């Protein structure tokens, strides 16, 4: 805890202006409460004359639903001089600079002689409050208009905490005396006196309003309006106890406003419910109580970080909702009791209200989980994430926070049009359990969502987009027609984070079957109805369940929430989602039996490939060699489940077809000395095994292949097995002599080819030695991180459309995609393709190069890298790129446990390609944060983005490669590709080139030829982005900033030349494009300049 | 292992009577015994730690760390038949239902007809 | 104008091979007087340049030897000298270290390391003899630059003897003693007067050293020596143009006499 | 312009034609030229050419000089292009780097000839060729295209013929085991030094080069007591401090 205190003080120093900008607004409120002190009063009045007294003016009166009919009018109104209290947050001086501004708590308390012993029923006290606020705000705007400062200052009606039971006054300004340069509002509230009554008519376990159901928001709102001064007395006595409270609450304020947990409500269908002032209150109660023995939990001696981690630990692992809550009394131990109130709860024995009742069970669930993971990521000592714990607005982009989102577009209409529009209840019995239509609608949506999905979702949240708490003065409500209804939401957004293990289980096992039909069986029958059934499973038990026809273009949770809303909330509430359907099938649809009907978490193509590999494995073992196989093991992309297309049998044309398996022989000393002879002996062994394979097992076939990726030994030969199941394998022999041969070469070579030969050794140990450990670790991790395989497939697709796969390799993409899966520090472990893909994009837009080494510890949830190895990785990084200035060639640095060097997978790619990747990530994240997430937004993201830079050359091989690549093109006729995918390896084997595509080898040889003067990118997976017919590819590429203008020629300028000046030549574009076209007359068709 | 399994993996070894020998003994000098035990613990520690448990089974079945021990240890002593004879698991990581289903093949339990 | 290190970093990232502005940015760090940080940027240039560009690497070695001659200590000079001789072409970086030495005007240790370099590799390379002999004849060590010929004829064989005493004669014609140079060259005159390029550069050196009667004797003995049909008009196209730029018709008679008999 | 015919530092410009393109109607593929030599026999009477075209091998040079001997009727017989490393594949040699067998420029092509008067005739013919290429691009010497690029390097993607690489591994192993065995016995019996000495070899080591580079790569217990002067120094240190 040596750098974290300095980080805390610097986080404070991010906002330490609590003296300069506080004085002018506090003298503004000084004038304001002087005016309130000199407001002249009024005596008792009648509703049936103050209605016309406000009708004839422009100002009108708000109301709790509904307006009081004079048949029940027996209350006596008043308009008195209020005792005004400037209390709360900026009385404590806990300043935070916000774009929407903080607010000083200021309350017009009620005088003692306009209430009685029955102010707890039929909302006539709230109607008094509405008319009292109406006349006091008319009086205040009259006094402002006579004082003549109206031009800068204005006043608005608003709800307190987005709640219609308490409308309040939002004092704001506009563009000598104009205030525009600090927190842009204060809020005038109106409250009730303290000593009123006793808890039996004050608890949420009573009722006197007419039909005894619970009245929770009613006796929370009026009790917090009446009795909230012991809170301030206790707050200042804890302020006198310890000094860490103001830094503690600004810490919690930054925490909860980056979590988006403002003080509105979760009952209203909004994120929040929990508040920063409730955080202060619970912290002040936890400095004395919280233990099982009613212990002092937080001592009032230590500093702010310890009590902050204490309150996070208490609301992380100790329960407040279900099993247990903390009772308390401000005015003498505070006791944790083990029973629960089935609500987010803590109890008062000197106030007798429940301070967490502004939030629901779902918001308390998500807050307890956030507290648990933030306790977990603050406890760990191997790496500090203060900048990941307090410097990330995860609420700025909402779909980054949640796994998936749906929209409810419902035109229900009128408050009296309720019955035929929605299929839920109606009456005073529900209108005293809840408050309004949207409140009980949101609660019903939570209940039907959690009973519709069960434990197929981690956590559920629900909000009302189109909500407007800023309703004007002359209007009695937010009286807005929000697209089909007269209620305050444009549509209803339901967000889920889902349990990715059983996220797509196609049946949902409800309750078991018996003769006596139990109550949960009746619940399940009445809840599902026409799609419920009772089935026997294979073990023999009988369970009520519901089958779901799964699909590839959807998750089944879409259809489940569709049916379980169109059965319960409304039979016309249309569910609209298109983002999932748009880039959930951007993965290439593999031409398999029923693969459109199968899900996306199915890996049966990979498992079929591994079954064919096990057949080849047994055949290659139980033969006989002069030096038998020690260990054969695959290393390929299908074996690590990150091939772009799922491997269908007989798909020749995919460049990810030939997976590589390596085999190591016994450690024999009789291997030869030099590299050409030992590689030739490896060819001898491969010739032997293919000879015996064609001898004994004629159903397989073999053909050799030269390799060129390991440079400066042209004699490296692999064989490729074409298996009768339909897959191919590329066999590479590894020997024990190889890495010591390369180290022999490194040691004895000349002293200027050392980094060149080190780059050769880097490519060798990237292809042979450490890639085994890489595929083992990620293949082990791809079963606890389920969505890793689709997010790597989608990222490889997206990077192929944005033209980087020619230079960049697979392992960078895989470690990039495993970064948000293993490091959930602002977020969760991603359980949807959408959330995972934009998590990856947000991260690599955030990604620095000079001060962000990418360290990974590839491990399942709940081993890692130790502290000494982490310091070693950091020292490797800092000496590596302080000797390196800014990455002239070493752009990316990606370290793991498998490779502590870091440069193993990133060495080789050029700075234009790396900068293009980072700038394109920045383009994508600002495009998503401003243009909004939409289907057209997603398709415009997945445009190729040529961004025409010096050439685009358009290719055409004579065959549209979808049939031989094995992806149906969303064709409605399955038979027309079932008879077209050539499900037989050809008899002659020299046709594989012309049924394949050569464009990657052409652009690779061209890039290594012109490596100094122009880089060349291309597409390589031609079937997934080369048009619907799948026949198009480009060769794009940048010219070097040296070779923009002309350059004087020498013997080593290394370029094709156009000598027009006798000294300063230029590269002849017509000649280089024409030798490209001579190289690809059968391949290229078009050329475009500019 | 590369997973979180831990193995008390064993190994047994025997002195070969060398060919063209005469003496009945064929005894190890007990300072060769420390060398053989050091190199055998080192190489089978490498063979475990560079592998997962499924890979450890698929390389223990066709009896290949035995021949690897004999090849890397025939330099010091002739060493009649080598075996491993015991692998005892002492701590298991977690369940990982998906990984266990991946070790066999996938499967999705689905409907049977109600008819009532 | 480049006056900021961020702009110099932008220029070196825009082109990494160009040792001219590499050494110029390192000399900019010398303008702010950071010798150790200039050596850090130096080894940065070493690790960043494409190693195939030997001429710009040679300019980097100019920069290294300039830094450790003018600013650093001589133990660090021999350290970077040792890493230079183990990296790149030792004889060329030796003779350009000697060139930087003669520009920086140090002589006392320079003659002893002339002796050291002649002991190491002077027996089969000639630029060391060029620089050593020219330095001695210019710094008034005519006796030492005459007894260098003993070690020259010692180490060098017959194949290179003619060239080493020829360049000795050239140096002692230009900034030395012409009678000493002629005493060196008349042995090769008696050895092979058939050789034509040495005779032509000998009469040219006598032209530029401005000995009227001796160049008369040379140009009137050349035709009496062995002369073929190209060599006649070649030396006459030298001789008539040298005397133009009475004794002209006296050789115009023989220039048409010798084409007949 | 095209009317330039000779560069600054002696380079001779020799451009070429381009075939029919499906998007372009050109006919220039520039190239420099230079006569030079070195001491060895591989680089006698040789010519630099900078900016070689993509895969203009020996056969392409034969067709070019056959068109040249049709035009100017000179003497021209080409054999090989040393330093044909235009890809970036054969800069370092790993075999000579770490082996015994076959022990021990930039994007150019160094082409040697059969005679010095042949390279003189071709060089002066090439200067006049550069001049006519400068004057007119239609009456120009040109090199045709039968494309070993098309025969070899478009269709990489090929099964290797089994008889070919089988006879290759047979011949390569047959010469390699022979030279390895003779080097092994040569280091195993290398007893005589010229002055009396016997080289220690070690058991089953295979090469004199191996022990040489090993010995290039491979490049006390005093007491603090027990002497009279040292215990005087110790007691003097104890007397002082």
């Amino acid at each position: 805890s040596n750098i974290f205190k300095l980080q805390i003080d610097e986080l404070l120093e991010q906002v330490k202006l609590k003296q300069k900008h506080v004085l002018k607004v506090e003298k503004f409120l000084h004038k304001l409460y002087d005016i309130l002190q000199e407001i002249p009063d009024w005596e008792e009045k009648s509703l049936a004359e103050v209605d016309s007294f406000f009708k004839n003016k422009i100002v009108s009166v708000p109301f709790v639903d509904p307006k009081p009919i004079p048949q029940n009018t027996n209350y006596k109104f008043n308009y008195k001089k209020p005792d005004i209290s400037l209390i709360g947050s900026f009385a404590l001086k806990a300043g935070i600079y916000q774009p929407n501004g903080s607010s000083i708590d200021t309350l017009l308390t009620m005088p003692k002689e306009l209430f009685e012993k029955k102010d707890f029923l039929n909302f006539r006290c709230l109607h008094k409050r509405s008319v009292y606020l109406a006349y006091l705000t008319h009086h205040l705007l009259i006094l402002l208009k006579k004082d003549k400062l109206d031009s800068f200052l204005q006043l608005e009606y608003s709800y307190f905490d987005n709640d219609p039971l308490l409308p309040i006054l939002r004092i704001s300004c506009s563009k000598d005396y104009n205030f525009y340069k600090t927190r842009f509002s204060i809020n005038l509230l109106i409250g009730f006196p303290y000593k009123v009554f006793e808890p039996k008519k004050l608890l949420p376990n009573r009722n006197c309003i007419r039909i005894l159901p619970a009245t929770p928001l009613y006796n929370f709102s009026v009790l917090s309006s009446s009795t909230h001064e012991n809170y301030l007395k206790y707050l200042y006595k804890t302020k006198k106890q310890t000094e860490s409270f103001v830094e503690a609450t600004v810490l919690g304020r930054l925490w909860l406003q980056q979590r988006g947990f403002s003080s509105n409500m979760s009952h209203s269908g909004s994120l929040g419910g929990f508040g920063t002032f409730e955080f202060t209150i619970l912290m002040a109660a936890l400095l004395n109580g919280g233990g099982i023995n009613s212990n002092k939990i937080l001592l009032h001696g230590f500093s702010s970080y310890q009590l902050f981690k204490g309150v996070i630990k208490y609301l992380a692992t100790m329960d407040l909702c279900h099993d247990g809550h903390l009772q308390f009394h401000s005015n003498p131990a505070s006791k944790y009791i083990d029973e629960g109130f089935q609500t987010p709860t803590l109890f008062d024995k000197s106030t007798k209200v429940n301070i967490l009742t502004k939030m629901t069970v779902s918001s308390y669930q998500i807050l307890k989980e956030y507290a648990g993971e933030t306790l977990r990521m603050l406890n760990n000592v191997v790496q500090d994430q203060f900048s990941n714990i307090f410097l990330t607005n995860i609420s700025r982009f909402d779909n980054l926070k949640y796994d998936l989102c749906y929209d409810v577009q419902l035109p229900l209409g009128k408050y009296n049009n309720l019955e035929t529009s929605l299929a839920a209840t109606f009456g005073s019995m529900e209108r005293v359990k809840f408050i309004t239509l949207e409140n009980f609608l949101a609660h019903k949506i939570t209940n039907v969502a959690r009973y519709a999905l069960g434990d197929r979702i981690k956590y559920i949240q629900i909000e009302m987009v189109g909500q407007k708490s800023d309703f004007p003065i002359t209007k009695r409500k937010v009286y807005s027609n929000t697209g089909g209804n007269h209620f305050n939401f444009d549509f209803v957004r339901v967000k889920l984070i889902v349990n990715p293990s059983e996220c797509d289980k196609l049946v949902t096992k409800g309750p078991a079957h018996s003769e006596t039909m139990s109550t949960e069986a009746a619940v399940f029958k009445n809840f599902w109805g026409i799609k419920s059934s009772l089935r026997r499973f294979k073990d023999g038990s009988i369970t009520h369940c519901c089958v779901w026809s799964t699909s590839s273009s959807e998750p089944i949770i879409s259809s489940i929430v569709n049916f379980a809303l169109q059965k319960h909330v409304s039979k016309k509430a249309q569910i609209s989602n298109e983002t999932i359907k748009k880039f959930h099938n951007f993965l290439p649809l593999p031409n398999l039996p029923s693969s459109a009907k199968t899900s996306v978490l199915n890996l049966s193509s990979f498992f079929n490939l591994k079954k064919s590999f096990d057949d080849l494995y047994k055949i290659i073992f139980q033969m006989k060699l002069p030096l038998s196989v020690k260990s054969i093991l695959p290393v390929g992309s299908a074996f690590r489940y990150t091939s772009l297309c799922q491997p269908v049998p007989f798909a020749y044309s995919d460049p990810d077809f030939f997976q590589d398996v390596i085999l190591e022989f016994e450690t024999s000393p009789k291997w030869p000395d030099e590299i050409t002879s030992l590689e030739k002996a490896k060819t001898a062994f491969l010739l032997k095994i293919q000879e015996e394979l064609s001898a004994n097992s004629s159903t397989y076939r073999s053909f050799f292949s030269r390799d060129e990726s390991i440079p400066y030994n042209l004699e490296i030969v692999t064989l490729n097995i074409l298996t009768p199941e339909g897959y191919g394998f590329k066999f590479r022999v590894l020997t024990e002599r190889d890495e010591i041969l390369y180290l022999r070469a490194i040691a004895n070579a000349r002293n200027e080819l050392k980094p060149e030969l080190e780059a050769t050794f880097l490519k060798f140990t990237a292809k042979y030695l450490a890639s085994v450990r890489h595929t083992r670790t990620l293949e082990n991790i791809s079963h606890s991180y389920q969505f890793y395989s689709p997010v790597v497939r989608l990222f490889k697709r997206w990077l192929d459309t944005h033209l980087l796969l020619g230079h960049i390799t697979d392992e960078l993409a895989e470690l990039i995609a495993i970064k948000p899966f293993v490091d959930p520090a602002p977020y969760f472990i991603p359980g949807s393709l959408e959330n995972g893909f934009l998590k990856v994009l947000k991260f690599i837009s955030q990604w620095n190069w000079k001060d962000d080494p990418l360290i990974l510890d590839l491990v399942k949830p709940e081993e890692r890298l130790t502290l000494a190895q982490y310091k070693g990785i950091q020292m490797n990084f800092t000496n590596l790129r302080n000797s390196d200035p800014n990455g002239t060639h070493l752009q990316f640095f990606v370290a793991s446990k498998n490779d502590p060097s870091g440069i193993l997978y990133s060495s080789g790619i050029p700075l234009p390609i790396a900068t293009r990747l980072t700038a394109l990530a920045k383009v994508a994240v600002n495009l998503l944060q401003t243009h909004g997430l939409n289907q057209q937004t997603i398709n415009l993201l997945f445009t190729p983005g040529l961004k025409d830079y010096d050439f685009v050359v358009d290719l055409r091989t004579p065959i549209g490669l979808k049939s031989s690549c094995g992806i149906l093109s969303a064709t409605e006729f399955k038979n027309i590709t079932n008879d077209q995918a050539p499900s037989n390896f050809p008899e002659n084997l020299n046709d594989l080139s012309e049924k394949m595509d050569p464009t990657y080898q052409l652009v690779k040889y061209l890039n290594l030829k012109y490596k100094n003067s122009l880089i060349l990118s291309s597409r390589k997976y031609i079937g997934v982005n080369g048009g619907e017919k799948g026949d198009k590819n480009v060769i794009t590429g940048l010219i070097k900033p040296l070779f923009k203008g002309a350059h004087k020629f020498r013997v080593n300028l290394d370029c094709n030349v156009k000598p027009v000046d006798d000294e300063n030549v230029i590269l002849n574009k017509e000649a280089i494009f024409h030798e490209i076209a001579a190289f690809g007359n059968d391949m290229v068709i078009n050329f475009e300049t500019d | 292992t590369s997973d979180d399994y831990v193995l008390r993996i064993f190994a047994i070894a025997f002195t070969r009577k060398q060919a063209n020998q005469v003496k009945r003994h064929s005894y190890a000098q007990s300072s060769h015994i420390r060398a053989i035990r050091k190199v055998i613990s080192e190489i089978l520690t490498k063979e475990v730690q560079g592998s997962t448990l499924a890979q450890l089974t698929s390389k223990l079945i066709p009896e290949v760390i035995n021949k690897e021990i004999e090849n890397a240890t025939k330099d010091i002593f002739p060493l009649q038949n080598i075996h491993v004879r015991k692998v005892k698991l002492l701590k298991q990581p977690k369940f990982d239902v998906g990984a266990l289903m991946a070790l066999h093949g996938e499967g999705s339990g689905e409907e049977k007809g109600k008819k009532v | 104008a480049p006056e900021s290190v961020a702009d110099f970093e932008r220029l070196l990232i825009g082109n990494p091979n160009s040792s001219v502005v590499w050494m110029n940015y390192m000399a900019f760090q010398l303008q702010l007087s950071e010798i150790e940080k200039a050596r850090e940027l130096a080894e940065r240039a070493l690790k960043t340049i494409n190693f195939r560009e030997e001429a710009e690497k040679l300019n980097i070695w100019i920069a290294m030897l300039n830094l450790e001659n003018t600013f650093g200590t001589e133990e660090t000079l021999e350290e970077v000298f040792s890493r230079a001789c183990q990296y790149m072409d030792s004889y060329t970086i030796h003779t350009k270290l000697l060139g930087i030495y003669e520009i920086s005007e140090k002589f006392d240790k320079a003659a002893e390391l002339f002796k050291a370099t002649a002991k190491k590799f002077g027996g089969e390379k000639v630029s060391i003899w060029v620089s050593w002999g020219d330095f001695l004849i210019s710094h008034n060590e005519e006796q030492e630059a005459r007894t260098i010929l003993g070690n020259a004829l010692k180490a060098l064989p017959k194949r290179n003897h003619i060239e080493v005493v020829r360049k000795f004669a050239q140096l002692e014609f230009a900034k030395g003693d012409p009678e000493r140079g002629r005493s060196l060259f008349e042995g090769l005159v008696a050895d092979a007067p058939k050789r034509i390029d040495l005779w032509n550069v000998y009469v040219d050196q006598e032209v530029k050293a401005k000995d009227k009667k001796k160049v008369e004797d040379l140009f009137e003995r050349i035709i009496t020596k062995k002369i073929t049909r190209k060599q006649a008009k070649f030396f006459f196209n030298k001789w008539l143009q040298f005397e133009e730029s009475k004794t002209i018709e006296y050789v115009k008679a023989k220039a048409t006499e010798y084409v007949a008999s | 312009i095209e009317d330039i015919s000779a560069m600054k530092n002696g380079f001779i410009v020799v451009p070429f034609k381009l075939p029919d393109h499906k998007a372009l109607p050109a006919s220039l593929h520039f190239m420099f030229a230079k006569r030079h030599q070195s001491s060895n026999s591989n680089e006698s009477d040789c010519l630099f050419l900078v900016n070689l075209p993509l895969l203009s091998n020996i056969e392409h040079m034969k067709k070019f000089v056959g068109q040249l001997c049709g035009k100017y009727d000179t003497v021209s017989h080409v054999e090989e292009l040393l330093y044909n490393d235009e890809f970036g594949l054969h800069e370092v040699d790993l075999s000579a780097l770490t082996s015994d067998l076959m022990s021990s420029p930039r994007n150019t092509a160094l082409l040697k000839f059969v005679d010095a008067a042949s390279i003189n005739n071709c060089w002066n013919a090439l200067k006049k060729y550069s001049n006519l290429h400068a004057k007119h691009p239609n009456e120009l010497f040109e090199w045709t295209y039968t494309t070993p690029s098309f025969t070899t390097f478009v269709n990489f993607y090929k099964p290797l013929d089994i008889d070919y690489l089988k006879e290759d591994i047979h011949t390569h192993m047959a010469i390699f085991e022979q030279r390895e065995a003779q080097a092994q016995e040569d280091v195993q019996s290398s007893i005589v030094d010229e002055d009396g000495f016997t080289l220690v070899v070690g058991k089953n080591t295979k090469s004199l080069n191996s022990i040489r580079k090993k010995i290039l790569n491979k490049n006390k217990k005093a007491k603090k007591d027990f002497y009279r002067f040292q215990v005087r120094e110790r007691k003097k240190q104890e007397i002082n401090q």
